[PDB]
């Protein structure tokens, strides 16, 4: 693997939808906290008890 | 990088610079000293060798395609 | 279970089925079954027709097997086949004449000859008289003899032994020392037959 | 009733008339040929019986009529001996190398490549062999069987090039290479430099017709395999990072001429690779097949019945198969089911049976 890879995997990130430089996996815990929801807002959790 | 070419292009290929010092090798071993390389290019063995390689390198390994490397290569060396 | 009533047992011997015809017991017999041609338990893996196949080896392997690995017990009872036929071509290759001529070769029958000399023939049985156990000799049924001779091969080459030697050499030297009439297993044979000796007016104590 | 042993040692006079046959070796032969490099489990075929019998393959013979005519002006020339594991493709480098001995060639034995790749524990850099790890040990292994392959012809040449050996020494100049081989066998701790330099100077002599030089490498799949050997943090390396064999891959290149280099691939320990895989390609790598210096492949087959039906008559002289029924015509066709014709899985019965 190179910068061939690097600038494809790059403009694919441009292109499908993720980020385009690279980050750290703890940096990508916020995009996966924010690529949902958070868990009190779901509709069976803070209506378990009617 | 090349290594996101997929097929075995024999442009500037590593076993053509095998086969082609062993034109120079061989034709030294001769003492016959007609040395050009696009004049060896000419010669049936080493196409046969490239179809053979091309093959080999593209199409998975079978028996009949070292058939046909043998055949190649036999009639190539001055083997019997 | 899963089996049911009426399963017959498996059948091995092909010949039997080549000519059958010369009797009139099993003859009309196996006109009856044939009759019936009854549902009849599948065949184990264990087993099969061929005539290089023997049962006492494959209960020694069975009974030399621990947990599932069929693999291991097939790999020690090969290397211990081979080693000890090895150890007596050896021996052929040191040989005079009529030395060439005593040897025997084959590692079947000298392993046969080697249980036959393993086969316990007086056993025990704890029975309570008296507030006490006392140590009674009974002779034994044939099976259990069998089973008793290849369950002291395997447990003495088993633990009875030193941590350097590895398990088919070790088999081979104890089937070596059995074939001989001077391995432990028996001496251990030697001290059951004489303490078996030793409690010699117990005997009436046994009810059968 | 298989013509099998009349035929006496002679690899210059195999017709194929003579055809599964057991040829008889001298065991002292052995010691002159084959102490280099051989496969483990045939040892025990040979002390159980003093017979080195090697049945004629097919195969095995025809590589020799590319011997016969292979011309000393033509440079190294590869051939595999590949196949089916089991099929004797490391018994069918064995049935060449007693030839070049009986035409006095140069045989650079390598026993097998894949003790040099794995399973070699003590380790040590170079700084002559331009800073590279390397293994001494395994050095020392070659160092001392090589020179007993081929004793007529390693002190004839001259090493006409001054080598450096240490801070004390250095090498004398015209010196017979039995010595500038094990000079330094004693100091271990540049008998790696003993190689590198050494088969290189192999290389010049070998160019002239009083030398005849061929590579015997078994199992070339591990020299292009990529290693498990690994550093001190944690760290693997290539197999273009050991000193002692980066030299080696320098000789499969046709750089000589003279001699015809024979290698046959081996499935012992071949690692990163699959049971499964048996070709040379498929085993070799990459770096296999780019640096192949074009080779002939040489598919060593299962056997024919003529093959097959010279295997247990000849152990039937032997009384080998010691069984009751065995000699059965039934029970030969089971040992032709449950062995298919491989030599290698037959002896396993005729191992214990
Ligand atoms: O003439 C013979 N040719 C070959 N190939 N093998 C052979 C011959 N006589 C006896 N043998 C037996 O072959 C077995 C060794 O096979 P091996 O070790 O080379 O298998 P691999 O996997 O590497 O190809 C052995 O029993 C030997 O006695």
């Amino acid at each position: 693997l190179s910068e061939y890879a690097f600038r494809m995997s790059r403009l694919s990130a441009r292109l499908f939808g993720e980020v385009t430089r690279p980050t750290n996996s703890k940096s990508m815990k916020v995009v996966k906290l924010f690529s949902e929801l958070p868990l009190a807002k779901k509709k069976e959790t803070y209506d378990w008890y009617p | 990088t090349e290594a996101d070419m997929e097929e075995y292009i024999w442009e500037n290929s590593s076993s053509e610079r095998n086969i082609l010092e062993t034109l120079l090798q061989m034709k030294a071993a001769e003492k016959n000293m007609e040395i050009n390389k696009e004049e060896l290019l000419g010669t049936k063995e080493i196409e046969e060798y490239k179809k053979s390689v091309v093959s080999l390198k593209n199409e998975e390994e079978n028996e009949n395609s070292i058939s046909q490397y043998k055949e190649s290569v036999k009639r190539l060396l001055n083997v019997t | 279970s899963r089996y049911s009533p009426e399963f017959k047992d498996p059948l091995i011997d092909k010949e039997y089925y080549r000519k059958p015809v010369e009797e009139l017991t099993e003859e009309e017999k196996y006109v009856r079954e044939l009759k019936k041609t009854q549902l009849i338990k599948a065949a184990p893996a264990g087993k099969t027709s061929s005539v290089f196949e023997d049962p006492v080896i494959s209960k020694f392997t069975n009974m030399m097997m621990i947990g599932g690995n069929k693999v291991l017990a097939r790999s020690l009872m090969i290397q211990t086949l081979e080693a000890v036929k090895r150890k007596q071509f050896e021996k052929y290759h040191a040989a005079s004449a009529e030395e060439q001529a005593t040897i025997e070769r084959n590692p079947y029958t000298i392993f046969h000859q080697a249980l036959k000399n393993c086969e316990p023939m007086i056993g025990l049985v704890p029975i309570l008289k008296g507030g006490r156990f006392y140590q009674v000799p009974v002779p034994l049924p044939d099976r259990r003899r069998r089973f008793l001779a290849m369950k002291w091969m395997i447990t003495e080459c088993r633990d009875k032994k030193h941590q350097r030697t590895l398990m088919p050499e070790k088999l081979s030297h104890k089937l070596l020392e059995a074939f001989h009439n001077q391995g432990p297993v028996i001496k251990r044979k030697h001290d059951l037959h004489k303490m078996a000796e030793a409690n010699r007016a117990l005997a009436h104590y046994r009810w059968w | 009733r298989a013509i099998s042993r009349t035929n006496e040692n002679d690899p210059a006079k195999h017709g194929d008339q003579h055809e599964g046959q057991h040829y008889n070796i001298s065991p002292q032969d052995l010691e002159t040929v084959f102490p280099h490099g051989l496969p483990p489990r045939f040892v025990m075929q040979v002390k159980t019986f003093s017979e080195a019998c090697l049945m004629v393959r097919k195969p095995a013979l025809e590589l020799l009529h590319y011997l016969k005519n292979t011309s000393f002006a033509y440079p190294a020339i590869r051939y595999l001996l590949y196949g089916e594991k089991g099929t004797g493709k490391t018994l069918s480098l064995c049935h060449v190398i007693h030839f070049c001995a009986k035409q006095d060639w140069l045989i650079l034995h390598i026993p097998d490549a894949h003790l040099w790749v794995k399973n070699c524990r003590d380790l040590l850099q170079s700084s002559y062999n331009k800073q590279r790890f390397d293994q001494p040990l395994e050095a020392s292994t070659w160092l001392k069987n090589f020179k007993t392959t081929n004793e007529r012809f390693l002190n004839q040449i001259k090493v006409q090039e001054k080598y450096v050996w240490n801070k004390r020494e250095s090498t004398e100049k015209g010196s017979p290479l039995g010595e500038v081989v094990e000079q330094g066998i004693t100091r271990v701790r540049n008998a790696t430099d003993a190689v590198g330099i050494v088969l290189k100077e192999l290389k010049r002599q070998s160019s002239l017709g009083m030398f005849h030089l061929l590579v015997a490498v078994d199992g070339i799949n591990a020299l292009w395999g990529r290693t498990t050997l690994k550093r001190e943090d944690k760290s693997p390396i290539a197999p273009e990072e050991l000193a002692l064999v980066h030299n080696l891959r320098k000789m499969m290149k046709n750089d000589w001429h003279g001699g015809a280099i024979v290698s046959a691939l081996s499935q012992t320990g071949s690692l990163f690779k699959p049971r499964k895989a048996y070709l040379p390609q498929e085993l070799l790598g990459k770096e296999g097949f780019d640096a192949l210096d074009p080779f002939i492949p040489i598919l060593v087959s299962n056997y024919n019945p003529k093959e097959f039906e010279s295997c247990i008559q000849y152990y039937l002289e032997n009384n080998w198969l010691q069984h009751e029924k065995a000699p059965t015509e039934e029970g030969k066709k089971e040992l032709l089911f449950l062995s298919n014709a491989n030599p290698s899985l037959l002896e396993r019965h005729c191992a214990y049976l």
